[PDB]
RNA sequence: GAACUUGAGUGCAGAAGAGGAGAGUGGAAUUCCACGUGUAGCGGUGAAAUGCGUAGAGAUGUGGAGGAACACCAGUGGCGAAGGCGACUCUCUGGUCUGUAACUGACGCUGAGGAGCGAAAGCGUGGGGAGCGAACAGGAUUAGAUACCCUGGUAGUCCACGCCGUAAACGAUGAGUGCUAAGUGUUAGGGGGUUUCCGCCCCUUAGUGCUGCAGCUAACGCAUUAAGCACUCCGCCUGGGGAGUACGGUCGCAAGACUGAAACUCAAAGGAAUUGACGGGGGCCCGCACAAGCGGUGGAGCAUGUGGUUUAAUUCGAAGCAACGCG
């Protein structure tokens, strides 16, 4: 696929946008992989990342 | 391999039923269909005459008592000998149907297999029978074991 | 009552289903060892079938029609017993397929052949 | 003795990483506990049974306690010398890679002995115990079952410190360097040709996969991540067993580790590959092979043949299928 990060040029993901966030976070509240969300590996990394300090900040879920 | 099929001879002298014929071939002991024919015969004569209906009616009649829906297979997967319910396709509803009126009526015991197969016909005709020990075993053995189709 | 949550719990052996209220209050319970199988046949989805219709039998008295059903448990009779909970008078508006995942937790008890 | 900058390193600048150590926090779930719902089962198996259960279980809702690992990311992905390291955050801290040009100017490599790290089990002391779980108990299977299966469950797994110092500790491949076709993913950089970009292509690093040329090899295979062609240094091998044994020594609380023979014994042990055969391995197929049936044999009486035994001889020959109303 492609990547979303390469494409609009930006970089640390700034786990703040939480709505960004909500479009990689799947439906049931899960990471989605590489292969679907088309990014690269370093951003993958970050958005992982992000995605775990803003479950720990409730800006994410873990179960729904 | 592939299925293969078979015939049989069309009428009866009286009684003109491809079925009925079908019996005199069942029950032929030693190869004498003189005898099975005359039993036969007799015992139609019986069923006309003891009932005063046609015994053409009856024996479909018991037919339709005995002929079993559902075999049930067997399905042996690991030490479990399951048993598999199967949907019997009508001709072996028939055959199976004649097997158990033949087995039945010379397993009952009368003095003669003229009077057994003309009492088993009866006794099929309103239902509770001797065949219908094996037809209603067989239901029973393929409503518990339902679950498996 | 008239809306309740059916708790499906299908695991390898058993299929029980409870019918509770919701804020988790039981109407009636049937299990696949309560319809009477008490072998092997325990596990087919049949009894799993014809639990969710004792279930359903039992939840129709002071009552309830629209239930909301919950599957648990790895096992088998899942669909049988959503599609026999309709069958049987009642209306299966949504299904939470929620059996317990736990992301590392406890280690489990050894495979069985060594 | 004097110079040089390629090897090595420092400087500056980024980049990535489960690299490490200390502390703190989180969410499922398992178990346990109390209360509400409620009634007859639950659990488990190839089949069952021991167990749990009307003294109210299993299910379910809420709450609490406690321990351990950190789903998704996650990937022949990354990092580390190896063991290994997967939630998050901070504190301290190790290394790498990339761009050079600022510096040093051969400062480098290997390394017996020595010092350290070193999975797991184990040991000592104090805690901890939810799951699992040696040992151990009951039930099963079984000729037996100190086993596999099931129900329980001690030490242990966990943490702090100290000891052991062993693994199929594996890439079964020591470290360093140079040279010797390619294709292709990928990890982290850099640079170029249009585009500020998006993006495509090209080029170059260092790492990481697969297929592959020469070359190597006994073959399988390796092939720029070498098992090629070379040089340096280290460790190790010289038939199998005895045997990693014994004695001695060092270390250890112990269990043991390391170093390590000989008498004796054998003419083999072994690797890779081929052809077969076999599998309680997979696929496909076929045969009264199975199933679907019909009639039997095995029970009785006798005929007949054969084993044993009695015999003067019970003539000799056949002996699972493929001998036995056979010559």
């Amino acid at each position: 696929k492609v990547c979303y990060f390469t494409s609009n040029g930006i970089t640390h993901i700034d786990y703040k946008d939480v709505d960004l966030l909500k479009k990689f976070v799947s439906e049931r509240g899960k990471i989605l992989p590489r292969r679907v969300t088309g990014t690269n590996a370093k951003y993958q990394r970050k958005l992982t990342a992000a995605i775990k300090r803003a479950r720990q900040m409730a800006l994410l879920p873990y179960v729904s | 391999k592939g299925p293969v099929a078979k015939r049989d001879v069309l009428p009866d002298p009286i009684y003109n039923s491809k079925l009925v014929s079908r019996l005199i071939n069942k029950m032929m002991i030693d190869g004498k269909k003189g005898k099975s024919q005359t039993i036969l015969y007799k015992s139609f004569d019986i069923i006309k005459e003891r009932t005063g209906n046609d015994a053409m009616e009856v024996f479909e009649q018991a037919l339709k008592n005995i002929m079993p829906v559902l075999e049930v297979k067997a399905r042996r997967v690991g030490g479990a000998n399951y048993q598999v319910p199967v949907e019997v396709r009508p001709e072996r509803r028939t055959t199976l149907g004649l097997r158990w009126l033949v087995n039945y009526a010379r397993l009952r015991g009368e003095k003669t297999m003229e009077e057994r197969l003309a009492n088993e016909i009866l006794d099929a005709a309103n239902n509770t029978g001797a065949a219908v020990k094996k037809r209603e075993d067989t239901h029973k053995m393929a409503e518990a074991n339902k679950a498996f189709a | 009552i008239e809306s309740g949550i059916a708790h499906i719990r299908s695991t390898f052996n058993n299929t029980i289903v409870t019918i509770t209220d919701t804020h988790g209050n039981a109407i009636s319970w049937s299990s696949a060892g309560a319809l009477g199988f008490r072998g092997s046949r325990k596990s087919t989805p049949f009894a799993a079938q014809m639990a969710a219709e004792t279930a359903a039998k039992g939840s129709i008295e002071h009552g309830l029609k629209t239930l909301e059903v919950t599957v648990k448990g790895p096992g088998s009779g899942r669909e049988a017993a959503i599609r026999a909970l309709q069958a049987a008078g009642l209306e299966v508006t949504a299904i939470r397929d929620v059996t317990p995942v736990p992301h590392n937790g406890c280690r489990p008890p050894k495979r069985r052949r060594v």
